[PDB]
């Protein structure tokens, strides 16, 4: 079963620049479990990004969660990169703090 | 309230690339509390949750030794089904299985299952009366027919019914500071502009827990739930949830709409307006 | 507590 994954990207708490936040980026309803979930600063890749709560729907697509901790600031934009074999091109979703 | 412990298993084989993958996830409600990764550099049972940590050395080696056995038993597995299926062994396929036990406020059982999956779909899975199998297509037939003569379900029953139920009351002791809280939600509402004089209101609930909370729009008292966007709730990275609901009105009319939130840390639910 | 002897298909 092929599913295209869905990314949603948000914080914990409203952004606040200088204030501590912690930034996720939740990837839901893929199959095949094969992915690839990258966070990015200014173009660069964040390196202590933890994955945690994964699962899985009665459907049995999967879900999973990765985040980091973050200081927003305006003038720095974030994103969340993923790349799976249900989509010709890796898609990226920034993160919307107007939301 | 009621409390499960449930159990994520997901084999995945990878042609070319060597063993399969495998992994174990556990949850105490909606609290990720242990895990084991194969692809780890040293694949071991591991604490998620803080409170785990009363769990002495030979918690550890037991979980550890017995991932490992599972291991190999899903290598098997995607061996067996590529016969059952008669498929070739170039391709990736995926077995997933769930296993639980949900108690009430009293901590008496009220349920327990297993269910298996191959490459997305329904495969094999245990009936309610914990005693009979229930297959999906021809070769799960095949299955349901030898764990009838082996007696598999009085083994598993054994422990859905006992070890799942025990260990669950257990962990909501030592962790109930953590899994026994209620957090309530902060909302609020955003306002975004769109074409033909109309505006988007977003309602948003942040930082709750449990899980499970009610978001509602209305107008004349009437709950819009037609007319209305939503999101399904996710975690937020800290151990708590958040969720947002959302309706298009005519620009001008917002103030005839609200937004209530229900959730069990609020006395009494909250009504907000833009 | 994870569940073990998982039945061989």
């Amino acid at each position: 079963i092929q599913k295209t994954p869905q990314i949603q990207v948000y914080s914990r708490h409203p952004p606040e620049n200088g204030k501590p936040n912690i930034l996720n980026c939740y990837v839901t309803q893929f199959h095949p479990p094969h992915i690839e979930i990258q966070m990015l600063k200014n173009g660069k890749k964040i390196p202590k990004v933890e994955m945690s709560d994964m699962s899985f729907s009665k459907d049995w697509s999967f879900y999973i969660l990765a985040h980091t901790e973050f200081t927003p600031t305006e003038t720095d934009t974030y994103a969340c990169r993923v790349k799976h074999d249900s989509m010709a091109e890796p898609k990226t979703v920034y993160w919307d703090r107007d939301m | 309230g009621p409390h499960s412990l449930r159990y994520f298993v997901t084999a995945v084989s990878r042609p070319g690339l060597g063993e399969p993958r495998y992994m174990e996830v556990g949850y105490v409600d909606d609290t990720e509390f242990v895990r084991f990764d194969s692809d780890a550099e040293n694949p071991r049972y591991e604490p998620r949750a803080r409170w785990m940590e009363q769990e002495g050395p030979e918690y550890w080696e037991r979980e550890t030794q017995k991932a490992k056995g599972n291991e190999q038993s899903f290598r098997v597995d995607l061996r067996t089904l590529l016969g059952y299926y008669n498929q070739s062994k170039g391709g990736s396929h995926t077995i997933q299985v769930i296993s639980g036990c949900e108690v009430g406020s009293d901590g008496r059982l009220l349920r327990g299952y297993q269910q298996y999956a191959y490459d997305g779909c329904d495969y094999i899975a245990l009936n309610e009366d914990l005693k009979t199998w229930t297959a999906a297509d021809m070769a799960a037939l095949i299955t349901k027919h030898k764990w009838e003569q082996a007696g598999e379900a009085e083994r598993l029953r054994a422990y859905l019914e006992g070890t799942c139920v025990e260990w669950l009351r257990r962990y909501l002791k030592n962790g109930n500071a953590t899994l026994l809280r209620t957090d309530s939600p902060k909302a609020h509402v955003t306002h975004h502009s769109r074409p033909e004089d109309k505006v988007t209101l977003r309602c948003w609930a942040l930082g709750f827990y449990p899980a499970d909370i009610t978001l509602t729009w209305q107008l004349n008292g009437e709950e819009l739930i037609q007319d209305m966007e939503l999101v399904e709730t996710r975690p937020a990275g800290d151990g708590t949830f958040q969720k947002w609901a959302s309706v298009v009105v005519p620009l001008g009319k917002e103030q005839y709409y609200t937004c209530h939130v229900y959730h069990q840390g609020l006395p009494e639910p909250l009504t907000l307006r833009w | 507590f994870a569940p073990g002897n998982y039945p061989a298909l």
